[PDB]
């Protein structure tokens, strides 16, 4: 065949830390369908927002928003435990159906997005050009986000170990752990990946007695 | 496995 219908830009959702995670790649032939399981970013989360994005940038905010919806009634559970199946399906007429379903509770929500939505030919070409012109910056942002998400979880896991250990943790040690938690917290707000990893290292270096308990 | 934030 010398012609066919494709979806012209990647399609996906926003995931933890402000990144676009792709479910259908640019230039995929239509009709097509893809599903992927996701989970919750923090402990006890009862809801997620599925923000539907079109484009090639790694920052969710730099992509075209096609719509959004919430899924709620998830039983509050530890981060990473809920199994939320997200499905993008584009039919032969370019209509995009997105659904999210929480496996445990069975709760599901969906939206339908018309084929005329999204970026036009000029904006499609500008998106591919802008993505390439910013390829290194976007790679650096993705790595930063990965590191931030790891430190964010190290803040939460460490703090709970402090709780559980209670009196079994020497006051000297709680002191040093507390200050390193605050320094990690501050670093996570910045954009320097090595600074964050360094505060993670400093925190490990005062958590050894906590490690053993 | 990616994670989705709350609304």
């Amino acid at each position: 065949v010398l012609l066919l219908d494709v979806t012209p830009l990647s399609l996906g959702i926003e995931t933890m830390g402000g990144v676009m995670t792709t479910l259908i790649a640019k230039n995929t032939t239509i009709p097509t369908k893809h599903s992927q399981v996701f989970s919750t970013a923090e402990d006890n989360q009862s809801a997620v927002t599925i923000h539907v994005l079109q484009g090639e940038r790694k920052r969710a905010a730099d992509n075209k928003s096609l719509g959004q919806f919430n899924l709620d009634g998830i039983n509050p559970a530890p981060r990473g435990m809920p199994q939320i199946e997200v499905t993008f399906d584009i039919d032969a007429d370019g209509i995009l159906h997105v659904s999210a379903k929480d496996k445990n509770s069975g709760k599901e929500q969906k939206i339908t997005i018309k084929a005329s939505s999204g970026l036009n030919e000029d904006e499609i070409q500008k998106m591919v050009r802008d993505a390439e012109a910013n390829a290194e910056a976007d790679r650096k942002f993705e790595e930063l986000v990965q590191t931030r998400n790891q430190g964010d979880h190290l803040l939460h896991s460490t703090r709970k170990q402090v709780e559980e250990a209670g009196d079994k943790l020497p006051a000297d040690d709680k002191t040093a752990i507390e200050s390193a938690l605050t320094a990690l917290e501050t670093a996570l707000k910045g954009e320097d990946k090595a600074a964050i990893e360094a505060k993670m290292q400093e925190l490990a270096q005062v958590s050894q007695k906590l490690m053993e308990i | 496995l990616y994670a989705i934030p709350r609304p």
